[PDB]
C-alpha cells in the first residue's frame, strides 16, 4: 500500500 | 521582542526548501501532456501529480517531518497535498487577470482552462476567491513558507498515528510564525489570525475537490488520464 | 480457387477495423508527454498506452471477438497486447534507416532512443531483427490486418477459458488467410508458413518485454511514469 | 479487477 508515496519519501 | 536563533534556523531551513521546491521558470511544464483548451485534464493531472512530487520534497525538509513515522508522513501528505498544492500555486496566481500564469501562455490557467477537466465553473469559485484573498495578504516568503508547513503538520487529519508529536511541531511553527509578523511586519497586527482562517478556508476547498476527485476518479475513462502518484495520494487505500 | 463471400466479409471487416484504429498521420502524437533524447520513458509510456487503446478498438471490431466473455477477451487482449503492438508499429518501421517513423522527427524513434525507456540496447536487437524480417514480407494489409486479429485470437494464452471457441475463430481467420495468399499472392507459395513462424516470433518478444516490463514495474519510480492503462493490461492481477 | 479494460470494452 502506498508504494509510490514510501519510494519518494526515503 | 527579536526572533531567536533557532526560530531563524527553522525560517531558514523552510525558505530554502521551498526555494529548491518551487521552480520560478516553471521550465519542467513543458514535459507534461501538452494543455488543450475533459481536454485539459491531461495536463492539469500531469501539474497536480508533479506539484504532489514538490510538495512531497518540501515536506521532508520541514524540521522534524522525516522523523515522523512513514505512517504518519502518509497520512499528512494525503490529506494535505491538495491544500499545499492551492497555497503555493498562490506563487503563480495573477490578480490583474485571475489566473495563474506559469512562465508563458501555454501555462497560462484562467477559470474556463479548469471547467475543461471536469469541474463545475462554480466549485472554483471558492478556489479563485481564496487565491484572491491569500493574495491580497501580501505574504512574506517566509510567511508564505510558514503557512504551507504548518499545513502540513495539522493533526486533525485522517489516519494520523501522532497527533501530540505532530501537534509539537505544529505548535513550534505557528510560535515562529507568530513571532515573525509581530517583529518583522508592519502592519500586521491582524494577519495571523487572517492566515490562521486561511487555513480553514483550505478544508472546506480540500472537501469540495476531493468530491469532485471521487467522481472524475470512478468512470475509467476519467480515471485513466490521471498519473499512478495522483491516483495514490488522493486515492482512499488505508495504510 | 477464389474466395467466399464470408471470407471476403471478414477481410473487408479486418482492414476497415485497422483503419479505423491505425492512424497514418501520427496526429494524435502531440499530445503524449514529448520525448526526451530514462528519459524517453515518459513518452513512449504514452505512445504504447495509446497503442494499447488502438489495440482495443481494433479487437473489438474483429469477428467475433465481442461474443466472447468480458474474461476472455480481457485474458486475450493481456497477453497479446505486446505482440499486436510490435505487429502495427510494423507499418512505421522503415527499412532504409532501421527506426519506426512517426510523421515528423520529433516522433522517429530510433534504437537508441528506446535504450532511454530503460531496456537493453540488446534485448531490443530481436526487436528491430522482427520488424526488418517483417518488413521483407512485403505482407498486403489483407495480410498485415489477417495477421493481427490471429495473433490476438490465439487460444494458447494464460486466462482463456474457452480456449475451443477461440480456436475456431482463430482457425476461420488462418483460413481466409491461407486461401487469400493462394489465390491473392503471386510468390507466396512459402509466405503464411513465414508468417507463422512470425507468431512464434512474437511469442518470445513478449516473453522478453515481460521480463524488462517486471523490471521497470518494481521500481516505483519508473512504475510511476507508465499510465493506468499499461499498469493493468501489463500488470499480473488475476480475473 | 480491470476497471479500464472493462470499461474499454463496452
Ligand atoms: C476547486 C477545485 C478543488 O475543484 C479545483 C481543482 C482543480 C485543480 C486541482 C485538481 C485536480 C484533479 O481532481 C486531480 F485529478 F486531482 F488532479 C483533477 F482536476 F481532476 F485533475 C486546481 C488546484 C490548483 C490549481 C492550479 C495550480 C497551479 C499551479 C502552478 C504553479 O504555481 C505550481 C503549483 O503547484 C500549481 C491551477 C490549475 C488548476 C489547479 C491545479
Ligand atoms: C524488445 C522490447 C520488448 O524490450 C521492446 C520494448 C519497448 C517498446 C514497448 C514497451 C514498453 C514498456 O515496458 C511499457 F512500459 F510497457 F510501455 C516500456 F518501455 F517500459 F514503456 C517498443 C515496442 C514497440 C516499439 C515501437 C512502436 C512504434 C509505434 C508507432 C506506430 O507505428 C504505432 C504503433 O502502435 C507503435 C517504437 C518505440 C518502442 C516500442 C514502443
Amino acid at each position: 500500500k502506498h508504494k509510490i508515496l514510501h519510494r519518494l519519501l526515503q | 521582542h527579536m526572533l531567536s536563533d533557532e526560530q531563524m534556523q527553522i525560517i531558514n531551513s523552510l525558505v530554502e526548501a521551498h526555494h529548491k521546491t518551487y521552480d520560478d521558470s516553471y521550465s519542467d511544464f513543458v514535459r507534461f501532456r501538452p494543455p488543450v483548451r475533459l481536454s485539459m485534464l491531461p495536463h492539469l493531472a500531469d501539474l497536480v501529480s508533479y506539484s504532489i512530487q514538490k510538495v512531497i520534497g518540501f515536506a521532508k525538509m520541514i524540521p522534524g517531518f522525516r522523523d515522523l513515522t512513514a505512517e504518519d508522513q502518509i497520512a499528512l501528505l494525503k490529506s494535505s497535498a491538495i491544500e499545499i498544492i492551492m497555497l503555493r500555486s498562490n506563487q503563480s496566481f495573477s490578480l490583474e487577470d485571475m489566473s495563474w500564469s506559469c512562465g508563458g501562455p501555454d501555462f497560462k490557467y484562467c477559470i474556463n482552462d479548469v471547467t475543461k477537466a471536469g469541474h463545475t465553473l462554480e466549485l472554483l469559485e471558492p478556489l479563485v476567491k481564496f487565491q484572491v484573498g491569500l493574495k491580497k495578504l501580501k505574504l512574506h516568503e517566509e510567511e508564505h513558507v510558514l503557512l504551507m508547513a504548518i499545513c502540513l503538520l495539522s493533526p486533525d487529519r485522517p489516519g494520523v498515528q501522532d497527533h501530540v508529536r505532530i501537534e509539537a511541531l505544529q505548535d513550534r511553527l505557528c510560535d515562529v510564525l507568530q513571532a515573525y509578523i509581530r517583529i518583522q511586519h508592519p502592519g500586521g497586527r491582524l494577519l495571523y489570525a487572517k492566515m490562521i482562517q486561511k487555513l480553514a478556508d483550505l478544508r472546506s476547498l480540500n472537501e469540495e475537490h476531493s468530491k469532485q476527485y471521487r467522481s472524475l476518479s470512478f468512470q475509467p475513462e476519467h480515471s485513466m488520464q490521471l498519473t499512478p502518484l495522483v491516483l495514490e495520494v488522493f486515492g482512499s487505500e488505508v495504510s
